[PDB]
C-alpha cells in the first residue's frame, strides 16, 4: 500500500507495494482489458490497487528513457501461466494514459481469431474476411479510452465506404469512429482506417502512441474460423488480424508497441508452452524480431506477503485460520506464489 | 499361548477344540497362580513368541545431503529425492509442481506430508513418477516425499506420520473383471 499513485514517480522503492486506480481512471482508461477475475475484485472491493512489480517498473524504465525519434520499440511480456503479465500490461497502459498518450489498446487478440458467428467478406478487399462485431465493440472501447484525443486527431485521406458515402480528409477522426460503430457492417474498415491513420501521424508527431496488444501471439498462429465451405481461415485472410500485424511492424516512430504473450486461450498450443518462441512460433517470432522479451515471474515473498496482507486488511480471506502464519504457509505452497492461483485459492478460501 | 496343532504335533495325538480349550484355561490359571521357576519352566515349553525402516542419508557432489525413497499407487511409481536444506520448492519430471498437478487435490496431496510435520519451505524435493493417472501420481508422489522426510524428521514425528497413514502404501488396485459379469462386482441385470 502506497500513498504514492501517480504512475510515473514510483519506482523500486515503491516494489512490492500497491497502486491504486481512481474509479474515473477504470472507467475511461480500462473499459476492456482488465482480466475477467480482476474486475470481479474491482466490483467487490469498490478499489482497483494493482502491486508495483518488477516487470511493470522495468517496462515503465524504458517507457521513459524511451527515444520517439527511434523506430518504435516492441516489448514483449512473458511468463507462466497467471504470472500477471494482462495487469502489467494494464499497469504501463494506466502510466501512459497518465503521461497522456494514445492507447491503442486490443484487449485479447485470442478473441479476434476464433468463435465469430458473423464473418462476412471485406468489400474493400474481397479476398479478405470481416469480425463486424469486434471490430464494433473495440471501436466502441477505443472511443470511450480516447474520446479526447479522438476530436483533436485529423485524417488525411478519403475513406469511402459505400457507392455514395465517404469521409473527407480533414475530417475528425471521431467520424471515422462513429461511422464504424454506428454502422457496423462498416467496423471493419473503420479499424483499419483507424490504425493506419494512427500509426501515419504519430510519425509526425501529432502524439506518442502506445500499441499495447494483450495476447499478440494469436495473430501468427493458426485461427478456428471456418469458411462457408468449413474450409479453415488463415490469421492473414482477417484485415482485422492483418491490420494489427501491419501496426505491429517497427517501420515507424513515435511510440511504442508493448505486448503481452498469453497462453490462455490460445489455439493449438500445450498448456505448458510459455517462452516466446513456443507461444509464437517461427513466423511469429521472426515478424516481432528484434524485439525485447520482459519476464514476469511469480510472487517473490516479500510481493505474496504483501498480496495476503491487501487481502486481510479488504477482508477477503474470510477463513478463521486465514490470518495465521500457518494459513499463509499454506497458501504460499498450494499457489507456489502464482498470482492468479493465489487469488483463486483466496476467493473461496 | 500355541496351537491346538502346535499342541496335537508335541503330543502326536489329535485333539478337540474344547480339550485344547481346556487345557489352555489350565495353563492360564496355572500363569495366574503366581508360578514359580520350577513352574514357568514347565509353563514356557507351550509359549510360542511374537517400525519405519529410516533410509541413509546421501551427500551430492556438492555435499548437500538429501534421502532418496520411492512409492507405489496404484499404477504409478515415484521416486523422490527431498534435500536437508531447501526453500520448499518442488520440481516433478522437471516440471514444476503447481504446472505438473494443475489439480488443487493433487497440490493438498503434495502439501500433506511437509505440512504434517510442519516442515513447508525448509525441503527442496526432485520426482520422477510414471504410470496412473494424475491421482495415482499425486498419491505415489506423497508416499515417496513421506518416506524420504522420514530420515529427515525425528523418530516421534515418524511414528507420529506412520500413525497419521503417510507411509503405509494404499493396497488398493484395481479390481480384475470377471467373466460372466459386467465388472468386478456388476452383474448382469438379472432377469426374473
Ligand atoms: N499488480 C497486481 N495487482 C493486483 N492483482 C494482481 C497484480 N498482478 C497480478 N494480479 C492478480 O493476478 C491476476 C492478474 O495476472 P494475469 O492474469 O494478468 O497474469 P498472466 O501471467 O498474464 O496470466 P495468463 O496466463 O492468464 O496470461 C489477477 O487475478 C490479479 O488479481
Ligand atoms: N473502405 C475504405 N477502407 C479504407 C480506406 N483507407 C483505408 N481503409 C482501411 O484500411 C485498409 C486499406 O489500407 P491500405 O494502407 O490501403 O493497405 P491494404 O489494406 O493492404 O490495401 C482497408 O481495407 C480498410 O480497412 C478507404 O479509403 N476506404
Ligand atoms: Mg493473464
Amino acid at each position: 500500500r502506497t500513498n504514492e499513485n501517480d504512475p510515473a514517480k514510483h519506482g523500486d522503492q515503491h516494489e512490492g507495494q500497491h497502486y491504486n486506480i481512481s474509479p474515473q481512471d477504470l472507467e475511461t482508461v480500462f473499459p476492456h482489458g482488465l482480466p475477467p477475475r480482476f474486475v470481479m475484485q474491482v466490483k467487490t472491493f469498490s478499489e482497483a490497487c494493482l502491486m508495483v512489480r518488477k516487470p511493470a517498473l522495468e517496462l515503465l524504465h524504458y517507457l521513459k528513457n524511451t527515444s520517439f525519434a527511434y523506430p518504435a520499440i516492441r516489448y514483449l511480456l512473458y511468463g507462466e501461466k497467471g504470472t500477471g503479465k494482462t495487469l502489467s500490461l494494464c499497469h504501463v497502459i494506466h502510466f501512459c494514459a497518465k503521461q497522456d498518450w494514445l492507447i491503442l489498446h486490443i484487449p485479447d487478440a485470442h478473441l479476434w481469431v476464433k468463435n465469430c458467428r458473423d464473418l462476412l467478406q471485406s468489400s474493400y478487399n474481397k479476398q479478405r474476411f470481416d469480425q463486424p462485431l469486434e471490430a464494433s465493440t473495440w471501436l466502441k472501447n477505443f472511443k470511450t479510452t480516447n474520446e479526447r484525443f479522438l476530436n483533436q486527431i485529423k485524417v488525411q485521406e478519403k475513406y469511402v465506404w459505400n457507392k455514395r458515402e465517404s469521409t473527407e480528409k480533414g475530417s475528425p477522426l471521431g467520424e471515422v469512429v462513429e461511422q464504424g460503430i454506428t454502422r457496423v457492417r462498416n467496423a471493419t474498415d473503420a479499424v483499419g482506417i483507424v490504425l493506419k491513420e494512427l500509426k501515419r501521424q504519430s510519425s509526425l508527431g501529432m502524439f506518442h502512441l502506445l500499441v499495447a496488444v494483450d495476447g499478440i501471439n494469436a495473430l501468427w498462429g493458426r485461427t478456428t474460423l471456418k469458411r462457408e465451405d468449413k474450409s479453415p481461415i488463415a490469421p492473414e485472410e482477417l484485415a482485422l488480424v492483418h491490420n494489427l500485424r501491419k501496426m505491429m511492424k517497427n517501420d515507424w516512430h513515435g511510440g511504442a508497441i508493448v505486448s503481452a504473450l498469453s497462453q490462455t486461450g490460445s489455439l493449438f498450443k500445450p498448456r505448458k508452452a510459455y517462452l516466446p518462441q513456443e507461444l509464437l512460433g517461427k513466423e511469429g517470432f521472426d515478424a516481432l524480431d528484434p524485439f525485447i522479451p520482459i519476464l514476469v515471474s511469480n510472487y517473490n515473498p516479500k510481493e505474496f506477503e504483501s498480496c495476503i496482507q491487501y487481502y486481510l486488511e479488504n477482508n477477503w480471506l474470510q477463513h478463521e485460520k486465514a490470518p495465521t502464519e500457518e494459513g499463509k504457509k499454506e497458501l504460499l505452497f498450494l499457489s507456489n506464489a502464482n498470482p492468479s492461483l493465489l487469488e483463486r485459492h483466496c476467493a473461496y478460501l | 499361548w500355541l496351537i491346538k496343532e502346535e499342541l496335537e504335533e508335541m503330543l502326536v495325538e489329535k485333539l478337540s477344540d474344547l480339550d485344547y480349550m481346556q487345557f489352555i484355561r489350565l495353563l492360564e490359571k496355572l500363569l495366574t497362580s503366581q508360578c514359580g521357576a520350577a513352574e514357568e519352566e514347565f509353563v514356557q515349553r507351550f509359549r510360542r513368541s511374537v517400525k519405519q525402516l529410516i533410509e541413509p542419508v546421501q551427500y551430492d557432489e556438492q555435499g548437500m545431503a538429501f534421502s532418496k525413497s520411492e512409492g507405489k499407487r496404484k499404477t504409478a511409481k515415484a521416486e523422490a529425492i527431498v534435500y536437508k536444506h531447501g526453500s520448499g520448492r518442488i520440481k516433478v519430471n522437471g516440471i514444476d509442481y503447481q504446472l505438473y498437478f494443475p489439480i488443487t487435490q493433487d497440490r493438498e496431496q503434495l502439501m500433506f506430508p511437509f505440512h504434517f510435520v510442519d516442515r513447508l519451505g525448509k525441503h527442496d524435493v526432485t520426482c520422477t513418477v510414471s504410470g496412473g493417472g494424475r491421482s495415482a501420481q499425486a498419491g505415489a508422489i506423497r508416499l515417496a516425499m513421506a518416506k524420504a522426510l522420514c530420515s529427515f524428521v525425528t523418530e516421534d514425528e515418524v511414528e507420529w506420520m506412520r500413525q497419521a497413514g503417510l507411509l503405509t502404501t494404499d493396497p488398493r488396485v484395481r479390481e480384475r473383471k470377471k467373466p460372466g459379469q459386467e465388472g468386478a462386482r456388476r452383474k448382469f441385470t438379472w432377469k426374473k
